């Protein structure tokens, strides 16, 4: 069904655009085509929920194909233009115009540890949180080489010919890491979090420990190179997200009887159990189980700061209870003392490999953006770590003065 | 029989094959059921140096070591003893038994005599519960050289059947040792061995002990304690014997005294022709002797009067050992306390030996002065500099091994701090 | 019907007894000529009728309709040690150690070797050497790695022994692996008996006080620690720490003398006795409790504190090792896993490993002097995150002395083990669980040694005590505490008080 219903698609997408008034006598879709040859919008997104009302081919099908269907998408937006046109691959074939995907919950936000065998070619979001922000650069993608003997351009993708700028097809790209929510792991595992691919206008977006967009999609640009999936030489489907988002925001005693007594009478004797009573300390435990974060408009930003110690590890064991309380906590992480560098709760950058130049990336600090920080042996976190903590004071305080990077993050 | 055993010799590698075949032409006629059960062959089967590769793959991968009591099993393409009885009569043997194995150009009699109960050694004693013990003392010889050591120990090398002259800091990858490496197809094994390794049961002439390498040195600090190896890779349960007695030979450094094990010294003793080959062996053959108990009251008594005095401990074994020797020197089935007297007198210079004659009480005091009451960072008082402190202070490089750089050891705070704070800084 | 069983909604794989394998005839999931290579894809493809007979929803070719074949094998029942190509190609119930583990991927479109064509394969391969802890007392293997399919992939983890059984996977020399076929965990899965319930009477005798000494053949004093070798050697592998957990009885125990103070030799006993047992001598340098990650190959050189799991470690010189390996035991003792996060290999490993320790007297050789804590430099924590710290002091008693050297010869021949190992089997499963009555005296003085030792710890000391009195009354097959199995341990915390 795939490689040569190309007619369709393209009498599909000539249609689209054309099959709505939304776009002010077009279809929303076919209003950025004008803003697209005008070079008003240049990256795309598209809600895949509107296909699938009168047609869920291209949508099923590209959750089947996401490369086809995404190639496929293109190579019409490729012929496209002309219709819309206000004036191998010609110059502008898309060479600043770009494609992303959405739309319904059939490609739910999924989990760093479900991608899969079946996640291969497949259409896919992703949320959780963030880390490993690269170096951004731009990117060629197209080796628009020299013929020099014959003139004008021609383009590789790839002796004693050069390769040249002037016509080359470019792109800007970072790395990223999306990790677990430390929620959707109520487990004896690892939080995990991924190496991710990442480009276009959503590089210099965001910062990490955000909870997210993402659709991890492959680009329209190629099926497989030359032919089908099937091939011998293969570099690796990482997360190609496309439409990276932040999620600023995603048992009632009137219909219960829940709220109504006081769990600050209750919620002391069905918390902590183990524990051997002061339940006094659980209040501010409470009190931090519940935290201050969501302020009302009165400016009090270190509302959200329930900044707590505790002094001696053998009291009790209450060793335990941060895992209790991370038991408890989400966008809650422990450290130690002397486990690790300030980068257990800071951040720092050195060379990778996969894709994008030092990665910055950060501990539990950088990690809980208005989380729950744990501490095992606070003063082992001898001056280095006794610092950004004295500024960690002072909220959104992980901050840099390095020759390339001086910035802070949201701590 | 006849039509094979010449042809076979020189032409193994088919008229055996008609042999397998018959037999499998035979176990088919032998009509029992015929499955696929070939495992069992091997048990209907029976119904490198002493370098060479042989065949070492799926029934013969991985069986035993080298240089073992060398049953090939495969091909590759009395009246001397009455002398010696007579010598086991002799009441004065133990000199020319002192002597007659020594050029006098050196030494004295007791450090030879070290080597004249060394050949003879202790026992190898399969003791009450699993565990095993020793019956061989060692010998660490420091001291300066322009000796000829290497005479001496080639003397004992020329002397011994068992025993090779061993190297150095090392040399290509045999170890003291159960060294191995990887073939490069698949890395199977290589079997690379030792010093011991090629002399288990003999005796091992260490050249510059302390020069080894320290590869070998975490491993060899246990077989030497234990005359037994474990090769602590993946899945490797074996564990090699490593019954080669010693001639641990280096020089007096710079048990206080080791490049990072100062009780190791603890494994040796204390030093600063054919005719046997025939002797020594028998003894070393037979005996399986004891100990007097007369003389285990002298020696419980010796060590209360020596208590009055582990290194006694040791001390202890060590003795055991030490008159075990005379035993086997004298075909005896058990050693008079004249044996564990004369060993204490052997020993008891040993002993002087192990005297040399403070605590370092002095050192970690004045060195916690400096760490951290003079200063915690150590910052102008780093090793770039306060080695000069110590070279004021009397705290050698060693002795600052022995303490500043095992103050690490301790975990000691600002120290192991200072030791990254002036890794650049000093 | 038999084989309307199987949900392929739910993974298409199966488990498969030989009892009901051999009914079937061919091309209807038998197995009976174990020629696996036609068998199998003709069992695959018999239930590719079958499926398509119950389902021709689950009749799909990228379904591959797997199965493990787990039941009754024993012909083919043998470790890697053990796996010979006389089982070429053949489907051998593979016991082994999951050790030295592998690193992952998917695999790709393995097209030479419906989302495209030749997708991923989620895949690797994880390594078993035999079955160690029945292994000989010296041998090399020739083991392998075995292949673990999509649905099979970190079913289990590095350090089980388990129960596997699956397909001689040779190549043509001589290179294999298997491929699983699918797990059980004998690490989950488990004569004298009777005997035992005789010898075991208290009408028999106190083994209690007996046993310890009758395993320490050549060791005066130490009677204490005896007992204690005799407790790090008894114990359980669980408590039931619901929804959190705690100190607990799986807890490990430091030393403090030479060898020839029997250090090593106490080891060397606790090593001879070490049945669930592997040792070490400090830095022991090859990925001590770790999987290291290890390079181009990735292997995972699961150490010790995973080849320990559900067993008991001897330490020696345990002064030796790393500040990292001073550190990562320090919690991992507590946690009982083994965080690991480095580039590629996170996890937090079961560490069901206890283990005695010992190390040195320092710079000293009396070291005497000073708290352990800086008198033996492993400082902090580290020690009261410790089972037990006592001290082979090296303190002349000239009326032992006199006996030691003796003590010695009745050892040295001028001219009851297995025992303990077939006691201690029938000990490990069982629950010496609570009675108010000993709780109470064990409630009872607790606070009294607390308050004794005041002229330490309430969320600590009693657990041990707890586990102190349970290897009493569990030396003992008893399934509920004694008030003495509660005593003694008093006594024995006293005499670490003495």
């Amino acid at each position: 069904d795939y490689a040569l219903e190309k007619e369709k698609v393209k009498k599909f997408l000539q249609e689209f655009y054309q099959d709505d008034e939304l776009g002010k006598k077009q279809f929303k879709y076919g209003n950025q085509l004008v803003r697209l040859a005008h070079r008003e919008q240049v990256a795309l997104y598209v809600d895949l929920d509107d296909v699938a009302e009168d047609d869920p081919e291209l949508v099923d099908s590209i959750c089947e194909n996401a490369r086809r269907y995404a190639k496929l998408f293109a190579d019409a937006v490729q012929e496209l233009l002309p219709q819309y046109k206000e004036r191998q691959y010609p110059a502008e074939l898309m060479r600043r115009f770009e494609l992303y995907f959405q739309g319904p919950s059939s490609n739910k936000p999924r989990v760093i540890r479900e991608v899969r065998a079946d996640s291969v070619g497949k259409l896919v979001t992703v949320r959780g949180i963030v880390t490993r922000v690269s170096e951004v650069k731009p990117k060629m993608v197209v080796a628009t080489y020299t013929c020099d003997q014959c003139g004008a351009e021609t383009y590789q993708p790839i002796g004693r010919l050069y390769l040249q700028t002037r016509g080359s097809r470019f792109i800007k790209f970072q790395e990223m890491k999306m990790q677990e929510h430390s929620d959707q792991v109520p487990v004896g595992n690892i939080p995990r979090s991924i190496t991710v691919l990442v480009e276009g206008e959503n590089t210099r977006i965001a910062q990490p420990g955000d909870h997210v967009s993402v659709t991890g999609i492959f680009l329209p640009i190629l099926r497989t190179g030359f032919r089908q999936v099937v091939q011998g030489l293969l570099s690796e489907t990482y997360l190609e997200a496309h439409r990276i988002v932040k999620m600023n925001k995603s048992t009632r005693e009137e219909l219960r009887q829940i709220a109504e007594e006081d769990f600050y009478e209750k919620l002391a004797a069905s918390i902590a159990p183990e524990i051997y009573g002061h339940e006094d300390v659980k209040k501010a435990l409470l009190l931090l189980l519940v935290g201050g974060v969501d302020q009302s408009p009165r400016g009090m930003k270190i509302r959200g700061n329930i900044n707590i110690c505790l002094m001696g590890d053998p009291g009790v064991a209450k060793s335990q209870l941060l895992s209790y309380i991370d038991r408890l906590a989400p966008r809650s992480q422990y450290t130690t003392g002397r486990g690790s560098s300030g980068v257990g709760l800071t951040a720092a950058v050195l060379r990778d490999s996969v894709s994008g130049e030092l990665t910055l990336e950060g501990g539990a600090l950088v990690l809980a953006d208005q989380g729950v920080c744990c501490i095992d042996e606070f003063d082992k976190m001898a001056e280095a770590d006794r610092t950004a903590i004295h500024e960690v004071m002072e909220q959104q305080t992980i901050s840099i003065a390095k020759a390339g990077i001086l910035t802070t993050l949201n701590a | 029989d006849e039509d094979l055993a010449d042809y076979l010799y020189k032409q193994p590698a088919e008229h055996l094959q008609l042999l397998e075949e018959a037999a499998k032409e035979v176990a088919d006629e032998v009509t029992r059921p015929r499955p696929s059960g070939e495992e069992v062959l091997q048990d209907i089967q029976v119904m490198q140096e002493l370098h060479m590769q042989l065949y070492c793959d799926r029934y013969l991968c991985d069986k035993v070591v080298p240089g073992n009591r060398v049953t090939i099993m495969g091909i590759y393409s009395p009246q001397e003893e009455e002398e010696f009885r007579r010598l086991a009569a002799l009441p004065n043997v133990y000199e020319v038994i002192s002597k007659s194995i020594a050029p006098s150009i050196f030494g004295g009699t007791d450090m030879k005599k070290a080597i004249a109960c060394l050949l003879f050694g202790g026992s190898r004693k399969r003791l009450p519960d699993g565990l095993t013990r020793r019956g061989d003392i060692n010998l660490l010889m420091l001291g300066d050289p322009g000796t000829a050591k290497s005479q001496l120990l080639k003397f004992v090398e020329k002397c011994s059947p068992i025993g090779v002259y061993t190297s150095g800091k090392g040399s290509s990858a045999a170890g003291l040792t159960a060294s191995v490496m990887r073939d490069p197809s698949s890395r199977n094994f290589i079997m690379e061995g030792g010093a011991m390794v090629l002399a288990d049961g003999g005796v091992v002439c260490i050249d510059e002990f302390d020069k080894m390498r320290e590869d070998d040195r975490v491993a060899i600090h246990e077989a030497m304690e234990q005359q037994t190896i474990s090769i602590a890779k993946a899945g490797i349960t074996t564990t090699l014997n490593s019954r080669c007695s010693v001639l641990a030979a280096a020089n007096s450094v710079f048990e206080d005294n080791i490049d990072f094990m100062p009780t190791i010294l603890s494994r040796f003793d204390m030093i600063f022709l054919a005719k046997l080959k025939k002797f020594i062996a028998y003894c070393r053959v037979k005996c399986g002797p004891r100990l007097s108990a007369e003389a285990a009251e002298k020696l419980k008594n010796r060590y209360i009067i020596m208590r009055s005095g582990p290194i006694t401990v040791r001390q202890l074994e060590a003795i055991v050992r030490i008159a075990e020797a005379l035993s086997k020197m004298k075909l005896q089935p058990f050693a008079t306390e004249a044996d564990v007297e004369e060993a204490l007198r052997l020993f008891q210079v040993s002993t002087l030996d192990a005297a040399l004659s403070q605590e370092d009480q002095e050192m970690l005091s004045r060195i916690e002065k400096q760490l951290k009451r003079r200063f915690a960072i150590g910052s102008q008082v780093s090793e770039h500099s306060i080695i000069k402190d110590f070279t004021k202070q009397k705290y050698p490089e060693h002795a600052i091994h022995k303490v500043l750089q095992l103050m690490l050891r301790r975990g000691e705070i600002q120290h192991r701090m200072q030791r990254k704070v002036l890794y650049r800084l000093k | 019907s038999k084989v309307r069983e199987l949900i392929s909604d739910n993974q298409y794989r199966l488990i498969v007894n030989v009892n009901d394998l051999r009914r079937k005839n061919e091309k209807r999931a038998n197995r009976l000529l174990n020629n696996a290579f036609e068998e199998l894809v003709a069992f695959q493809r018999a239930l590719k009728d079958f499926v398509a007979s119950i389902d021709a929803t689950y009749a799909k070719q990228y379904e591959e309709f797997y199965v493990g074949l787990e039941g009754s094998f024993g012909s083919k029942h043998v470790s890697p040690r053990t796996l010979t190509s006389c089982f070429l190609s053949c489907v051998v119930c593979v016991e082994g150690i999951v050790t030295k583990c592998s690193l992952v991927r998917p695999k790709v479109v393995r097209s030479v070797h419906e989302y495209g064509l030749s997708v991923y394969k989620d895949h690797q391969t994880i390594t078993i050497q035999e079955m160690p802890e029945k292994a000989p007392a010296g041998q090399l293997p020739r083991s392998v790695d075995v292949i673990l399919d999509d649905d099979l992939v970190d079913k289990a983890k590095p350090g089980d022994r388990v129960q596997v059984v699956g397909t001689y996977r040779c190549l043509p020399t001589f290179r294999t692996v298997l491929i699983a076929c699918n797990v059980k965990q004998m690490s989950k899965d488990a004569e004298d008996i009777a005997k035992i319930k005789k010898f075991s009477k208290t009408r028999s005798k106190d083994i209690f006080d007996q046993l310890a000494k009758s395993l320490a053949p050549s060791i005066h004093g130490h009677d204490y620690v005896k007992k204690a070798i005799l407790c790090l050697l008894l114990g359980g592998v669980e408590r039931d720490l619901e929804n959190g957990s705690h100190i607990r009885g799986d807890i490990n125990i430091l030393l403090i003398g030479d060898p020839s103070v029997a250090k090593s030799q106490l080891l060397r006993y606790v090593l001879c006795t070490a049945p669930r047992a592997i040792p070490t001598t400090g830095r022991g340098s090859s990925g001590v409790g770790l999987t290291a990650a290890v390079t181009t190959d990735r292997r995972l050189e699961a150490g010790a504190m995973v080849l320990a799991d559900r067993g008991v470690v001897c330490i020696d010189e345990f002064d030796k090792m790393s500040d990292m390996d001073r550190t990562a035991i320090h919690e991992v003792m507590e946690q009982g896993r083994v965080t690991i996060a480095k580039a590629g290999i996170h996890a937090r490993l079961n560490a069901r490993c206890s283990v005695l320790a010992a190390a040195n007297p320092v710079y000293g050789r009396y070291d005497q002097y000073k708290t352990p804590m800086e008198n033996i430099g492993l400082q902090d924590s580290l020690l009261s995150r410790f089972d037990l710290l006592f001290i082979m002091l090296d303190q002349m008693d000239p009326e032992q002395d006199r006996e030691i050297s003796d003590h010695v010869l009745r050892m040295h021949r001028y001219r009851s083990a297995a025992f303990m190992k077939k006691y201690i089997h029938v000990a490990k499963i069982i629950k010496p669980v609570l009675t108010q009555e000993s709780a109470t005296y064990i409630a009872e003085e607790y606070s009294r040694l607390r308050s004794q030792d005041s002229m330490p710890v309430t969320a600590r000391t009693l657990e041990t005590l707890i586990r102190l009195a349970t290897a009493h009354a569990k030396a003992r097959m008893s399934k509920t505490v004694d008030l003495q199995d509660a005593e003694e341990a008093v006594e024995l915390v006293q005499y670490a008080y003495f």
